């Protein structure tokens, strides 16, 4: 019903996660409760089984910064995130493509277009 | 991904973050390794991709005073240099 994302807290966890991928391309969803756009994203777009298959070759990560605590802000500052929602993409060597940041809501279709601008 | 037997030292570390096995997949070894660094807090709080092993078993085991998690291949080789295969 929901996509399978491994949770991350610290920037370390992210960097270690990029190592564990090695080769696979990566997607990082920042998430919070107080971010409606994020829960909208989760429920409508990541359920859609077209999306789900375009990501089946792609490793899936999620940070929950709902707490906006110190480890949450350090992560966000280091990543240079301005506000949620924000979704980050990495090529197989673990370098973010910043062009391909998503900073807003998208439906199943629009997302799959942006997955023609990934990696 | 594929099955491997950690050498005495990499096993002694691995048992320390709650692995009880003698034979692991790769993704496992990488996971329990990440955990050891989180546990002992061997990463710099400012630049979290930087790891200080000088003065810790991981230094002796990787044979470097420090490294960046950003250098995937190097770490992969430092690990593999402590395994064997079924």
């Amino acid at each position: 019903t929901h996509l399978n994302f491994t949770q991350i807290k610290t920037a370390f966890a992210l960097y270690w996660a990029l190592l564990e991928a090695q080769g696979k391309p990566v997607m990082l969803d920042l998430y919070a409760d107080w971010c409606v756009a994020c829960k909208e994203f989760e429920k409508y777009t990541f359920s859609d089984p077209q999306v789900q298959k375009a990501l089946a070759d792609t490793v899936l990560l999620q940070a929950n910064v709902t707490a906006n605590d110190a480890q949450d802000v350090a992560l966000l500052k280091h990543l240079n995130v301005l506000g949620l929602p924000t979704i980050l993409f990495f090529d197989g060597q673990g370098q973010e493509h910043p062009q391909a940041r998503v900073t807003g809501f998208m439906d199943a279709e629009t997302f799959s277009a942006h997955l023609r601008d990934r990696q | 991904e594929t099955l491997v037997r950690p050498k005495p030292l990499l096993l002694k570390l691995l048992k320390s973050v709650g692995a009880q096995k003698d034979t692991y997949t790769m993704k496992e070894v990488l996971f329990y390794l990440g955990q050891y660094i989180m546990t002992k807090r061997l990463y710099d709080e400012k630049q979290q991709h930087i790891v200080y092993c000088s003065n810790d078993l991981l230094g002796d085991l990787f044979g470097v005073p420090s490294f960046s998690v950003k250098e995937h291949r190097k770490i992969y080789t430092m690990i593999y240099r402590n395994l064997v295969v079924v």
